[PDB]
Parts: structure tokens; sequence; C-alpha cells
């Protein structure tokens, strides 16, 4: 059935991963033993949990998800947690050098000695399917780990399985602030190879967040949890019509085959929405016409762009929770007549209505609240390509001179490479601004 | 207009400026020291402007500057500090009309606007022809930069 | 697994090593008499960094004593830790070096080279894979400089895929010890350049000045100066000893921090140096830690970073406070001082933290730093060596070695041809 297998690489691949696990198994009441214990007062639990969990003989549910790293100091961390009964070790695989920001060693010397297993690793997880639909691949663009192995295994998937959906999602070095100084490095060459070879990417930052955190939240000292919070919650808001129905289901492929216009434009705009905290939920009133025009204010987005630069082409409408369909109408009959919203002079309507009768859940300790319904959406806009833009700036800056090449020379790899990834995403931009420009 | 001077009051004018001329140069000499660290060299200008800082000043000034492709400089109308702000600290230049006091804009590293007007149209025309030299090329810097190190 | 091997090399070398494993020792648990009394979680996992397993839990030192006096061997045993190491790789001479760099070299460095290569392979051999190798020499002597260069060279020679860190002890004017300084400073620098990963500089009157002017010791002495050391290297090895959130290794600063191969020097620094009345009134937070990363005041060099400009900032951090602080901080820091770092390379600053914070402090950071600072050093040893080759004093001694004067001469040529880079590349241009 509706069955995907997710893959995380690199310390941030694998702390999502977690954090998702975390929020399915406290979401469907899966407890971290792996079976139901709970035999006195029940809370829930008797739903579909085959999506992403197994059945056993027993009773036990297994993970289905792929935990890789070349650095064995995220395993070990992982491994000595409360939640070390839940997964299986052999889906863990460490290893003795890591690349840690660097893409040539964790492509040609580092990434390509562990293949063999991991593929033997996948397959088997496949072949415990039945029903597969895609698959959630988990990296960073800064972290060499989520660069190079992560390009190495998406090239093999392609050419292995290609009926099936390819995802991707990944973190954006942010103009203004960053994490290290190589990332443009990892960034100019995963892109081509996400683009030439992927259907689709989600791209988002982290200085996005801190903002949002710090105006809706209020946090003076934020910390890597509410990252990723956010983020399983936005994964889960995306598939939410997968482990649960509704009035109008919405699966994997109903919103990729719409989300893709072209080939090469294949980067939406995620948005989540409410993100509020505990004291945000209660003195608010909270209706959908509210949170959909709120969902397309500048301040509310993930990636650091003024939408109002570009205009809209296509746009994919999420919803969770108790949402009602007048709601609905009455929203997009507001926004169809607003001016400040640009679109093309082609496009007069695309959005998708999903309707989920389960309402998002909360954590105990987290900080968000109990809302009654969600929303998420994923539009596709020109005003995004500044990122490209600047990206491209950089790497011509860092570039020109050689800083930090000679690593690479050594390392073994083609320097006419740089040249092909520059031309590439310079193809990619001019077809950007030509699709931008209307009659 | 040139007429109306002409037959007019041209000559007896010129020989008033002559001596309204006199007088100022025989008053002050600190300008000479900021026009000297200005005048022809890889500076590629050298003239007086009001300036605009931050909001520190809001209101106009008149102060003098200097141009280099690799740095900006400037003083107080006789400062003792030959005040930098280099072009390679700066990152962005603009031209701003600030109630037809006409000035340049130019955003720095550090977080800093400097507003800086230079007299009339002329003046202007001739400062912002310097400028979208200089600053415009320490942007395509970046585009010019890759011959002369290795 | 993962295991470093350190080396020792030099009296101050020994006494600095023997400084840093007492220091280890206590913060880690470890008795005097070899088995462990700690109480932490973390001092069991990767405590095989630097011990071995061995039966009854007791770990055992991992660090080969070189030395040419046996006078040394007996004080360094003698101590409260000196029972605990290997007798075995104290390897001593009968000897003196005699503050000599080619007498040591050759005549002491002949004979004995085949005993601790012997022993440092089969340390090599016992473990399963390695990284690179610890030295810590002083350039004050025949002892350490002399052999300390020739050991570097050999293990490079035999495995090349591996770090080579040291600490060595760069000498000062002011601040003296031998009359014949200048010309082993000239030729260890060649070795430094030629056959070594990195190295970081080392000074005692800059600490002695430090500890006189802020930490107002009643009589600071060696150990004082052995103490901070220890501490030093703790906090650069903390990365991959203690485990955290955003881990580092000594490969990737190794990498990220020189850009050149020809400057592979660096500018160590440690933060909280307080006295002792005001330990209790303090007040610990990031912009406080960031002034006194940033200030000269506490640097440990004998010279002056705001002479030139920044090349590359590595700041290592150890407690559990944030990550938002840190990149504000050095994004205001290079917004405002502009004119300290090379406006070429934006975000020259690397952020590290290890959320383990240090046993008995709770706020510990360190700073691995390449400022442009070290071309005065340079230069005045140019000045000082150009001058004592002029009339060839001092020179009979090497001579009667029957090493010949050409080395000096190319040594000369070397440092003249560095220097000249180092000034060529701190007014590094954005264009013509």
């Amino acid at each position: 059935m509706r069955e995907c297998i997710s893959i995380h690489v690199g310390q941030a691949g694998v702390q999502i991963g977690n954090a998702c696990w975390e929020l399915y198994c406290l979401e469907h009441g899966i407890q971290p033993d792996g079976q139901m214990p709970s035999d006195k007062t029940i809370g829930g639990g008797d739903d579909s949990f085959n999506t992403f969990f197994s059945e056993t003989g027993a009773g036990k549910h297994v993970p289905r998800a792929v935990f890789v790293d070349l650095e064995p100091t995220v395993v070990d961390e992982v491994r000595t947690g409360t939640y070390r009964q839940l997964f299986h070790p052999e889906q863990l695989i460490t290893g003795k050098e890591d690349a840690a920001n660097n893409y040539a060693r964790g492509h040609y010397t580092i990434g390509k000695e562990i293949v063999d297993l991991v593929l033997d690793r996948i397959r088997k997880l496949a072949d415990l399917c039945t029903g597969l639909q895609g698959f959630l691949i988990f990296h960073s663009f800064g972290g060499g780990t989520g660069s190079g192995f992560a390009s190495l295994l998406m090239e093999r998937l392609s050419v292995d399985y290609g009926k099936k959906s390819k995802l991707e999602f990944a973190i954006y070095p942010a103009p203004q602030v960053s994490t290290a100084v190589v990332e443009p490095y990892n960034s100019i060459l995963t892109t081509h190879t996400t683009l030439e070879h992927s259907d689709c990417a989600f791209m988002v930052d982290n200085e996005a967040i801190y903002d949002i955190c710090r105006r809706n939240l209020d946090i003076e000292r934020p910390t890597y949890t509410n990252l990723n919070r956010l983020i399983g919650q936005i994964v889960s808001s995306i598939t939410a019509s997968l482990r649960f129905d509704g009035a109008l289901n919405v699966d994997l492929t109903e919103f990729q085959t719409n989300l893709v216009p072209y080939p090469r434009i294949h980067f939406p705009l995620a948005t989540y929405a409410p993100v509020i905290s505990a004291e945000k939920a209660y003195h608010e009133q909270l209706s959908v016409a509210e949170i959909t025009n709120a969902c397309f204010e500048p301040a509310n987005q993930m990636v650091k762009c003024d939408p109002r630069h570009g205009k809209y082409m296509a746009c994919c409408m999420l919803y969770r929770g108790d949402v009602v369909p007048k709601d609905v109408n009455a929203a997009i009959a507001t926004i169809k007549t607003k001016r400040t919203i640009q679109f093309v002079d082609w496009c007069p309507t695309g959005f998708k209505v999903g309707i989920n009768y389960q309402p998002p859940t909360v954590v105990p300790g987290g900080d968000l609240a109990k809302v009654q319904r969600a929303v998420c959406m994923l539009s596709n806009t020109t005003a995004i390509a500044e990122a490209w833009a600047r990206l491209d700036h950089k790497f011509d800056l860092m570039y020109a001179k050689r800083a930090f090449v000679h690593w690479y020379v050594g390392e073994g790899m083609e320097e006419g490479e740089f040249s092909e990834a520059r031309e590439d995403l310079a193809a990619l931009e001019k077809d950007y601004e030509e699709v931008g420009v209307d009659s | 207009w040139q007429q109306e001077v002409v037959e007019t009051i041209y000559d007896a004018v010129n020989a008033d400026t002559d001596k309204i001329e006199a007088r100022r140069k025989a008053k002050n000499k600190q300008l000479g020291q900021e026009e000297d660290y200005a005048m022809g060299k890889d500076c590629i200008m050298h003239g007086y402007m009001l300036k605009l800082g931050n909001p520190f000043l809001t209101q106009w000034q008149r102060r003098y500057f200097y141009l280099f492709p690799n740095r900006l400089e400037w003083r107080g109308e006789g400062e003792s500090r030959q005040s930098l702000l280099t072009m390679e600290q700066i990152m962005s230049v603009e031209e701003t009309q600030i109630k037809d006091r006409k000035c340049i804009l130019l955003r720095i590293k550090g977080g800093k606007q400097f507003v800086l007007q230079c007299e009339s149209d002329p003046e202007f025309a001739q400062w912002l022809k310097e400028l979208t030299c200089t600053f415009n090329e320490a942007q395509r810097l970046l585009r010019r930069a890759p011959k002369f190190l290795n | 697994m993962r295991e470093i091997v350190h080396l020792q090399a030099g009296q101050c070398g020994n006494q600095i090593g023997a400084k840093f494993w007492e220091v280890i020792s206590d913060e880690h648990g470890i008795d005097p008499t070899g088995t462990y009394h700690g109480d932490s979680d973390l001092q069991l996992e990767r405590i095989n960094v630097y011990y071995n397993e061995a039966t009854g839990g007791k770990y055992v030192p991992r660090a080969v004593l070189v030395d040419l006096e046996p006078g040394t061997m007996d004080s360094v045993r003698s101590g409260p830790f000196g029972q605990i190491f290997r007798p075995d790789n104290f390897v001593f001479g009968q000897s003196g070096a005699g503050n000599n760099w080619a007498k040591g070299h050759y005549t002491e460095g002949a004979e004995l080279v085949d005993s601790v290569l012997d022993v440092v392979r089969k340390e090599a051999e016992s473990c399963d894979c390695l990284q690179g190798f610890q030295l810590t020499h002083s350039l004050g002597g025949g002892t350490g400089s002399g052999m300390g260069t020739l050991l570097i060279s050999k293990i490079r020679e035999e495995y090349p895929d591996r770090i080579m860190n040291t600490f060595s002890v760069v000498p000062s004017p002011k601040v003296s010890d031998t009359v014949v300084e200048p010309y082993n400073a000239t030729l260890s620098v060649h070795q430094l350049v030629e056959n070594t990963d990195e190295t970081y500089c080392i000074d005692n009157e800059a600490l002695y000045d430090i500890c006189f002017r802020t930490l107002k010791l009643t009589t600071p002495t060696y150990g004082d100066l052995n103490h901070l050391v220890s501490a030093t290297m703790s906090g650069v090895t903390t990365c991959l000893r203690f485990p955290g959130q955003l881990n580092a290794d000594l490969r990737k600063l190794a990498v990220n921090m020189v850009p050149f191969p020809r400057l592979h020097f660096f500018m160590p620094g440690f933060a909280p140096l307080t006295s002792r009345g005001s330990q209790q009134y303090r007040a610990l937070t990031v912009p406080e830690l960031t002034q006194q990363m940033f200030d000269a005041k506490n640097m440990m060099a004998a010279c002056d970073p705001r002479h030139g400009r920044y090349l590359t900032v590595a700041a290592v951090f150890r407690g559990r406070m944030s990550m938002k602080e840190v990149d504000e901080q050095m994004l205001n820091v290079q917004n405002k001082n502009s004119s300290y770092f090379v406006e070429w390379i934006p975000n020259n600053v690397k952020t590290a933290v290890c959320d383990i914070p240090p046993r008995g402090l709770k706020m510990s950071a360190t700073f691995i730093g390449n400022s442009t600072a070290i071309q005065e050093l340079f230069k005045r040893i140019s000045e000082q060596f150009t001058a004592m080759f002029r009339r060839k004093a001092f020179l009979h001694w090497y001579t009667g070695e029957g090493m010949d004067e050409m080395e000096f001469t190319e040594a000369e040529s070397n440092m003249n041809d560095l220097v000249s880079e180092y000034q060529q590349y701190q007014d590094a241009t954005a264009e013509e």
C-alpha cells in the first residue's frame, strides 16, 4: 500500500529522522519499547500504522528508515539513547573516516567504500515492502557527509528505480549567517546533481527559523530541538493523507505531479502555519482565512525572499485538522482578488484541497500548543531565484583566485567541474528568468 | 543671461570676484592638507561634499572626501584623522536625491550607510561618474579580479 | 580504533608533557597508582585515545620520552605521577647536547634513533588505526630541536598520511637562554616549513607578562606556564576526546586554518585568565568571552596582531551555552573591525562548541587563529641571524662537527623567501 522508505544522511539527517520517528510514535501512541504494553488504560493506536511501521507476528513495530553517517560520533550518540530498543543496529552503519564539510573525499575516497552494504540494506527494505511511492532523503548542503555520499547514492537510486518518486530535503546556507566556509564548495556541486538527477527538491534555511521563533514563540536562547520539531511537523503535514484519510485524500503522486511545472523548476516554497507557542494559542481566535492570508506573508516563509519580487506559477495547498470547506472557499475567493499577491497572466488558478479529519497532536515538554487545525502550502514563484544568484556570486568570488581548491585537486577531481556547475546554474537562472517574464 | 552679464556688469563683477577670491584664500589653510591628501593619485576623486552618515547626521554639513579604487576616505573640513571607509569595506553604492541636495549613498560592512552631498548638478555628475566607476568596479571587482595574484 | 600517539622531546618538552598528563589524569579521574577513580560518563568510552587497555582496568600512558641527558628522567620519575609511565619509553643517551643542534643531530642522532624508531613502530603496530602524532618540545636546546625535527621527518617518510602537530617554543630576544639560539632557531625553521604539517607558537615571556598583569601571581614559575599550556592542549583536544554537538578533529582544523603549506603557524589562547580575588566576582557570558578572545591583552604572543590582518580564525568553545550568540558576535565583529581581517575572504571565523564542560571549570573556550603578527619575529630572527653569520662567530663549534656552512646560506635564503611571501600576502589587495 502507501509505504515509503526514509533516508537519513549526516548528523542533520539523522537528527531529523529521529525527530520524525519520535513524533510519529507519540502521535500514534507507539511505545518506545516497540510493543503495546498499554493493557490497563488504552490511549489510541488502532489505526493504519503500516505506512511507516511494520507489524510482526508478536506485535512488534520495526522502523523502516536508513540511518547512515560517515562519522560514528552520531551513531553512538543515538545508540546510547532511550529509544535504542526501537530500531535495529544493522540500520545504523558507522564509519572510520568522514567528510565533515568535504565533497571530494566523501564522493571519491570515502563514500565509494561503503556502497554495496547500503544498497543491500535498501534493497532488503524495499523487498520487505509491497507498495512503494517515493523516498524521504534527509541530508544537508553544508555537511560533506550529506553532500557527496548523498549525491553518489541518489545517482545510483535514480538509475535503479525510475518509476519511483525521488524527493529531497536539506538545509540551505543562509546568505547572512553560516556555519562553515566551504559550504558553497559542496552546494555548487550538489545543486547540479539534485537538478539533473532528481524530480523535486525542497529548500530551507535556519535564519528564517530563528526570526519566526523570536517573533512568535519569543525565545531568547533557541536550540536545534525546536528546529527539528518544526521540520518534523512540516513532514507530517505533507504526508498527512497517507497514514490517515479524509474527505479528499492527497497522496504523494497526487501533489508531486502538479508541484513540478517543468523538469528544471522543481523548488517549491514551503510555509508551515501556525508556528506559535502555548500562550500564542490561547487568546487568539483561529480561522482558515486569516492563516491562509498569513501563509503568503514574507515574515512567515522559511526562505528569505520577498514574494512581491516575482510571481507564482503553481501552488499546492494542504490542510490538517477540523477544516470546513466553506472557509477554504472563502479564503480562495479572498486571495484570488488580492492585488498584493502577484501571479502570471496565464494561470488564473491552481491549488489543492486536502481535508484531514485527524487534528495535529502535541508534545509533552515541547513548545507547540493544541491547535484545532493546521495548514501547509507549497507554491512556486520566481522571486526565490535570488538565492541561486547570491550563491553563484559567492562561488565566483571564491573561485576567481582559487581559494581552498588545492585540497580538492590533491584529493582527485576535475577542475572543469566547477565551470560546468557554474554554467549549469547560470543556465538554470536564465530559464527561471525566461519563465518569470510574461508576454 | 550671458548677454545681460556682458553688457551690464561683467568686468567690474570679475574685478570684485578677484577681490572675493582674495578674501577667501587669505583666511584658512587646514583644507590644504585634505586636498593634498586627495589630489591626483590612485585617488580617483578629490572634492567637497555635504555629509550625512548614519542617522547620526540627518542634517547636511559640508566635508571633504577621497576616492580610491581600493578605498574611500573623508575628512571634516580639516579633520586631523584621515577617516577611512574603504571600497573593500563598502558593499553597495546608490544615488539619493534629498530635497534637491543630491547625494550618493553607500552601505558598508558594519551596518553603516553614508550619504554624501556634492553641491550642484555638474559637480554631482562628476562625483557620481567617479563613483559609478569606482565602486561599481569594486562590484565589478569580482569579475575583474582573477588575474593578478596566482 | 582511532588513537593518538604522543611524543616527547627536550627538558621543557618533557616537563610540559608530564604536566599535561597529570592534568588529564586529574580531569578524567585517574589515581596516581594507575587504576581508575573517575565518576563521569564520557571518561570510559573514548578514554583509550591516550591510554591502552590492559588487565585489571589499569590504563597505561602512550608517550615516548626522548632525551639525551639522564638527569631529566630521574626528575620526572620522582613526581607524584612519574611511577605510572612506561620506563621503556625513557630512551636517554650518555652525553648531553650542549645546546647544539648539529652535534645532537649527528652524534646523538645516529646510534640512539634506532631504539625510539623501534618503540614508536611497535606502538603504532599495537593499535588498529591512528590519525597523527603529537610532539611537544622546545627550540631552546639541542635535545628538543635537534631530535624532534628528525623524528618528525622520519615518521612523515614512513607514514605520510598522519597529522604532524607540534607546540615548539619560539625564542625571544628579550628572554633568552642560549647564546646560539638564533642558529638553532634558523636550523629548526627550515625543517618546520619543509617536513611539518602544522606548528603552534609558544612563548614564555608573554605568558609571564599575562600572569603578572592579569593573574597577579606572587611567585609565578615554570609550573604555572606548564599548567597553562596543558590547559591549552586539553582545550584543543576536547573536540576529539569529549564529543558533543559540533565536534571537530585536528585534520579538519589543519586543512581549514592553513591556506598555504608554507604558512602553517598558529596563535593559541585561553579565555578565563583572571586573578584569585576575582573568581568569585565574574559574569559568565558570551560577549565577555568574545572580548577576551579578540583583544591582544589575553593573547600569549610576544607581538601585536593589530599590526597585520587576520587570516584564519577558529573559536573552539567548551560548555553549554548556545549557537546564535557566537555567530552574531563574529558577524558584528567582522562588521565593525573590518580593517583587521582579510576582506577578500569573508567569514574567517570557525564556530566550535563542546557540550562537555571541563572538570573543575564550567566555562572554558580556547582560540586557534592565524593572525598577521609573526612577521615581526621572523624579521628580527632574520636580522639577528644575518648579523650572526656576517663575522661567523660561534661557528667553529659547528664546523668542527664537519657540517659545512652552506646550510646556513640555504636556511637564510629560505627565511628571506618566507618573510617576503608573508609580507606580500599581508597586503592582500582586492584589485589593482
